[PDB]
């Protein structure tokens, strides 16, 4: 009924880096604006946020314990299959319910209409918007998204992972304390672990449709900015 | 292969 | 410690998990005949949509659902549980998958029957990962059910139904491994951990289909009904 | 739409 000296230092170490990149994350770009720069501009507007992002991600992977440890050719495949899905979960933290908008800047708030003055499609708009609205019910705190990202990261079944078994065997002690914890903060919710995980499977699927909007865009003459281009081409 | 990446993962 | 009604819930999924399985004549594998041998399979994947619709309509709650979630369901089930399927019949002594009582399939096979590998080694692949977790039938079976009442699946109407239907499903898989076997804490997240790769074997399945509508190649209608965008 | 699933369904 408590959790044991290591866990509650793993969490807190976890939350405090994500508290520390969330930060340093914060220390420009091309503003919000109809027009063909004005267009293409809105796709900046976004792809620089998708960028910042990507970097607040990355800079969080390389302080999750253990993660730095494997191949440099490992951690290029598990940023490269988790970066999207864990931007979708921190997505799910900006969004607002009451008006179905997602926050990004601090008082700037994107409508799905939004979304789509920028360049994207409704079949990706409205399955981020429905995941972002369903995981956001669930109502996970700082340790619970901490840990969530952190076994994302560590997933062995990635694309390209050339020592799948040294990644299964970093994710167990953190599959083990997110147990303990909802176990010990929601003891009567004998299944939150579980709806926890459900979100993963929801995430991968998300990955699919995300794919799809990626190659979508190059029919449409259209080009990623290299970092982004990078992980998603 | 993965230029920009392979930076951000060794910055520091 | 399983309660009353769980355990029977299970065996009487098991039941029908085998009361559908049991429950036809294909054209034969050759000896263009690969033209022979997608025929082959296709009549092979038809035959298991048949066996998935009778299951999931004597899985409890099933019916409960309005028809058009539950051809959402299915729609996005079927190829999940194919493969779920497919692993419960792989043989890791002759590396080989096993479809109706005698038909044997290699890796080989898979390509005279005209796929590219980038489908023909996860699905192997992702046999032998179960193999490792080994279950029992009774695991499957729930696991199946918790599969076929995924709520995220496109264009449910009643998702909140949906995730209600498949609570007492998932109670009943956490017991039955808690007890099963008590020290093992992980098996249950690793066996949820799979549903989270059929979803990805669910995409490498859509890219290998519409690979098909280049290779000139098309599915029987019903399941084009079911695979084509 | 969806005639296999949808015959699988009625039938019996
Ligand atoms: C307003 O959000 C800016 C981008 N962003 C940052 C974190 C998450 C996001 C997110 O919107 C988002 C994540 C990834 C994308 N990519 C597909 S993209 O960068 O190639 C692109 C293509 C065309 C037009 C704009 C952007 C788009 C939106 C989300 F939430 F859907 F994941
Ligand atoms: C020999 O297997 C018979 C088909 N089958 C039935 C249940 C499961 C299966 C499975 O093999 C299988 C599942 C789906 C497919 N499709 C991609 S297909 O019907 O469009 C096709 C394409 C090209 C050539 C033949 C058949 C193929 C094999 C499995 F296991 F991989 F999922
Ligand atoms: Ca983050
Ligand atoms: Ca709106
Ligand atoms: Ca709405
Ligand atoms: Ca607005
Ligand atoms: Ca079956
Ligand atoms: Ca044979």
């Amino acid at each position: 009924m408590q959790l044991t000296a290591a866990q509650e230092l793993m969490i807190q170490q976890l939350v405090a880096a994500q508290l520390q990149c969330n930060k340093r994350s914060f220390s420009k770009v091309t503003p919000w604006p109809q027009s063909r720069d004005a267009r293409q501009q809105r796709f900046a507007h976004f792809t620089e946020l998708a960028i910042i992002s990507v970097q607040e991600i990355v800079d969080f992977a390389k302080q999750v314990p253990g993660f730095l440890q494997l191949g440099r050719e490992d951690q290029i495949a598990l940023l490269k299959a988790s970066t999207i899905e864990i931007m979708l979960l921190e997505t799910a933290r900006r969004y607002n319910h009451e008006t179905e908008c997602i926050t990004f800047l601090k008082d700037f708030t994107y409508s799905k209409d939004d979304f789509h003055r920028a360049g994207l499609q409704v079949e990706f708009i409205n399955p981020i918007f429905e995941f972002s609205r369903a995981m956001r019910r669930l109502g996970l705190d700082d340790a619970e998204y901490a840990l969530l990202i952190a076994i994302n990261i560590f997933s062995a079944d990635r694309p390209n992972v050339q020592e799948p078994g040294r990644v299964e065997a970093l994710q167990q002690p953190y599959v083990e304390a997110l147990l303990s914890y909802t176990r010990i903060k929601r003891p009567q919710d004998q299944l939150r672990f579980p709806r926890m995980l459900m979100k993963l499977v929801s995430l991968r699927t998300l990955s699919s449709v995300h794919s799809e909007q990626v190659f979508a865009l190059r029919l449409q003459d259209k080009k990623l900015p290299p970092l982004l281009s990078e992980i998603w081409d | 292969d993965h230029q920009l990446l392979r930076y951000l993962l060794d910055k520091d």
